[PDB]
């Protein structure tokens, strides 16, 4: 039972709605990665280290405190980060049992 | 003693085949150790490390080759810009390369050489917009290591799904923008005056130095090829599936070569200056056999051009102008091989491809031809260019080089056939 | 036909004016009964896409242009031809550019163009002074230093995205001076940089040939996005009036005032001896195209002399563009006021200094202010969405700023000549 | 008038020493009053701002100088006029630099000057190997490869996966090796290779001129740096003792190297009386101790070694520029011991992996330095940035230069002389 990630929410001017990106660069976030579930769908939430706008030469979302990934990125010219995510998911699934 | 001298004079081929065979044997043996594979992914990385070093070296060399050879080739475009026949030759070569590459990618997609075995995706129109935005990079230095991609963001407004793009600067070198900038810069230098010759001499010297680096890297290659093959064998289960996929890819490439060189080019001959191409084919039966046997485009050029001049009839001047400049520019079989190989690599990793990536493949396969005067096109180097352009892992480059020995002959024969047919049709057009 | 020859002589100007007019007409027609503002953000982006291509092409070419033009100009410079006067000329150019930029900002703040009814000042000054000296030239081509707060809020630098034009211009100037001081061994490097700059110039010319369709699509998209076109048109009118008043009162007061303070030799008589180069600069906006005719006029009308003129005019036509600084400052402040973001003293000083340095680093392009404006807008951090308005009306302000630049360098030549007279 | 010649002869050195002394005085004075209110980090940054500007200038002038000096050298030094014995000389220079850097590591670990009372080893080796062959040359100009471990959560137990984030830095290994291999390729190329050689050499002279300009501004930046670091520390006496330990370790390492390594390199080759052979030459060591440039002493070195003892012109002309431009072993041990001192004062962990990485980067990063007197701090700053260490005591390790840098250039001249003697005793056989 993963925790329900409230920090993924965003406030729009009053109404609060859940939002989450698809591809975020590896340099934008650190090491502590947590798994959260919203309405039965699992996502990854993390502190955002790209508040200023960029980190380690990689662009990051601006003005966001808690990033909120999807478990597996998108195939749209995501270079190799997506393959690395695939390997990490398969080894995590193997190690879960 | 000539056996030893032959080995010394041909050390590269012997070392490469020894490396491939040793890699296959090592992979099979370490897969057969115990009941099955049990080594950790850390040990997978440690085993595949030399291949990673090789791939890093190749990419480090891809960057200067792209930025320099395209500039040189674009700036050296004056032999075809001084006459209408040269412009027709350049246009014919470009159109034939596009059509051949499209046929290759279509046949590879249809026959499905790989496969034999949720994450969101982009949109077709947004992929086209990304492709067009990558043509002109926002920054020249930032384009050396970063590209553009429309990252999508999702919002859940009280149950209503909202799907909005972001379009940030995704890390990863884009070669297509570098190719376009290099081509337009070379054209600008050609339109410039005498100082253009000094600047292009600078660029040509830089390209030659990088080519020497390529030679040294290919000298180092066999151990990295061995380790890449071994790591691929260890990681990919059902080695029989990998071998039969390689065989299907070989058959796909040969079929693409055959359909191109026996339908598309004769169709072009029948269209332009309408007459039967079989006569010219029977006439030139000799040079095609020499090209198929020797598998060298430059070595067969004098014999092929003299045979063209003697058999049937040619203005000789049109042939004497076209054949030396069409031998290392056309690269029809290179386009077939590069497109089919890129599709096969993308399908071996179960990586779906959208329309933007396919058009990128076609455009970069074409654009490598105008820079082929300074780079060894038709090999795995241009395939590496394409793979880095579309963003796929390049651990299968060694596996493709393992069959390059057996799918390069038809490449050369179809390139020679295309050059000969183009020379014939342009001679008949000029005769009027 | 004579009209055919006339349109052949100047086709770019007619093409871009017709493109702007066609963009306005198409945008009003689409917003009228073609779905209105009901188009979503994605469809508006698809509509504005050719303008995005034009903006990306403009941003691509500014870096090689500045880095090689400044190096070639500084290497070809010989301050030792006239001792103890090149320093006076450089000081004069610097102070007149700073005064022009201050004038541009002050009038932009006072007149409030497009005004519909956070870093501390010390940190901003420190970051501005720190950005002049970069830490890595390759990293400085796409990243600039900036201070963020995280913990009493202790400040930490982050090197956010954005081209750093201050460091690039300063390094180019210093490198050119070093190449000149090197001697006969560095002739090749100079020739290489000049050739690369000429190639970049012809690339610029091709891009500005392509520009009118991009301007048309930008103005169409921006006029169909807004639901109140009267506000946008009035804001554009306020912008044009503000900038024209700025770099008209500047050229008609500040330069004559300093001329009269220095040598009191009737500066208006000096201007009224210099009619036809001003008309040439008002016809074509290329500063470099007006150099020889203005040389002939200033030689035959005033005793500026020839040594002094070819010492100061080629330099003054590339690094002395005070009107360009005025236009950049007014445009950036107008963009900031359109987004209703507050302006503090620190970023006003930062934008002034970066606009001055980038005006030094600009070129004598027929439209050379837009690229620099985009770079300085990205440098301090502002959304890049209102550039369509400035690009759509760039023609009138562009001819006027070319006139300002040529009159500024002419006044500089005259004042240097009278100082040499002693 | 009579002392004007002495003032002109050593004006930059005198100005630097006066700046360091004035910075110490300013730090002591500003800490003398109620500096607790001025002890805030904002005020400390205000004091250290010009020093930050000087360090930024050094950091931005790193890459041109290193890459183009190495390209011009490797495309010019390799041809020479000799054969297989040139390979012997290059191997001796490389092994001497490696052994000197290892001796620096050993003495830094043994003495432990930094007294004030992580990644796996194999992963560190792999990150060092990947940094040698960079993936992208342009990306290598401002960042380097690095491996870090993650703790991604899957509804329970802890996992540990490396990702290799490629953190910001500067991989001197990749740039140096690429410049060297490019220079060798340009050598092997031909005449347009010589045109590229002239291009890169002219660019390098321009960079040298700019560095000479920057070292004129250096004293005010270093004096503000000294003042800021003195007022920052809790006690001024707890820092001077650490500086004394550090300078003692550096001088001891230099003396041990230059006085027991090279005679041991001779060992049983005593047909050329090693202490007498060294006492044959004193003028260049005295000159290189007076000034601090390896390049400025090159002509006097060549003439003395040629006309004093037995050596050939064709081999001295080939070997001496190598020592003056590639063989800064003293700078290597200087930057190595300084980096280990920085690491140990900052309480960072130490292990085999990162210490072998710092050994390799110190022994392969000194070759990119030049003969400019204050030319070791630049490479040192880049090494400490690339080894994942904060810039904390860079100000004080820059302050202590006026004797350690002289010792470095002295031992570099001595190493070059011993290499030339070795080659001469090998050629005649």
């Amino acid at each position: 039972a993963p925790p329900s990630c409230r920090e993924c929410y965003q406030s729009l001017h009053m109404q609060q709605y859940f939002t989450y990106h698809t591809h975020i660069e590896r340099s934008c976030y650190g090491n502590l990665i947590e798994e959260c579930v919203e309405s039965g769908k699992s996502y990854y939430k993390v502190k955002n280290l790209g508040v200023c706008g960029s980190r380690n030469g990689a662009i990051c979302p601006r003005g966001k405190q808690w990033l909120c990934f999807t478990k597996i990125g998108q195939w749209g010219v995501n270079t190799q980060v997506l393959e690395d995510i695939k390997r990490e998911q398969i080894i995590a699934k193997a190690k879960a049992s | 003693d000539q056996v030893r001298r032959f080995l010394r004079r041909n050390l590269l081929v012997l070392l490469t085949v020894s490396g491939v065979l040793a890699g296959v044997a090592l992979g099979l043996g370490v897969r057969g150790a115990g009941g099955g594979l049990a080594l950790s992914r850390a040990q997978l990385t440690y085993f595949a490390f030399p291949g990673e070093l090789l791939l890093r070296l190749l990419r480090m060399i891809i960057l200067p080759l792209v930025v320099c050879s395209l500039i040189g080739g674009a700036a050296s475009l004056d032999p075809g810009a001084l006459g209408r026949l040269g412009a027709w030759a350049l246009l014919f070569f470009l159109v034939t390369t596009l059509l051949a590459s499209a046929l290759g990618v279509g046949l590879a997609l249809a026959l499905q050489p790989g496969a034999a075995s949720n994450a969101p995706s982009k949109e077709v129109l947004d992929s086209f917009l990304d492709l067009a935005r990558n043509i002109f990079p926002s920054n020249l230095v930032s384009a050396a290591f970063r590209s553009y991609s429309t990252t999508y963001e999702e919002r859940t407004i009280t149950g209503t799904r909202v799907k909005v793009p972001v379009g940030q600067e995704v890390e990863g070198m884009n070669i297509l923008g570098l190719v376009v900038f290099a081509i337009v810069f070379g054209v600008a230098l050609r339109k410039l005056g005498p100082e253009g010759e000094e600047l292009i001499r600078f660029f040509n010297s830089f390209n030659e130095a990088t080519m020497v680096l390529v030679s040294w890297i290919m000298w180092y290659a066999p151990v990295g090829i061995m380790f890449l093959v071994a790591s691929k064998i260890v990681e990919m289960e059902d080695v029989v599936l990998l071998f039969t996929s390689l065989g299907k890819y070989i058959f796909c490439c040969i079929l693409g070569h055959a359909i191109h060189g026996l339908i598309v080019l004769p169709l072009i001959y029948f269209a332009f200056t309408r007459k039967n191409p079989y006569r010219f084919l029977l006439g030139l039966l000799t040079p095609l056999a020499t090209a198929f046997g020797t598998s060298s485009s430059s070595a067969t050029l004098p014999l092929m051009m003299k045979c063209v001049e003697e058999n049937n009839g040619v203005d000789k001047r049109i042939s004497r102008f076209i054949l030396p400049i069409g031998a290392t520019v056309n690269m029809d079989g290179a386009a077939i091989f590069q497109c089919v190989a890129a599709v096969f690599i993308a399908q071996l990793n179960n990586v779906p491809l959208n329309f933007g990536q396919i058009i990128t493949i076609l455009v970069t396969a074409t654009a490598s031809s105008v820079g082929a005067a300074g780079i060894p096109a038709g090999g795995v180097l241009t395939l590496a260019i394409i793979l880095e352009a579309i963003g796929l892992p390049t651990h299968d480059l060694s596996l493709i080089l393992a069959v390059d020995w057996l799918v390069d002959r038809t490449t050369t024969v179809v390139n020679v056939e295309g050059d000969a047919l183009g020379a014939g049709i342009l001679q008949h057009l000029n005769d009027k």
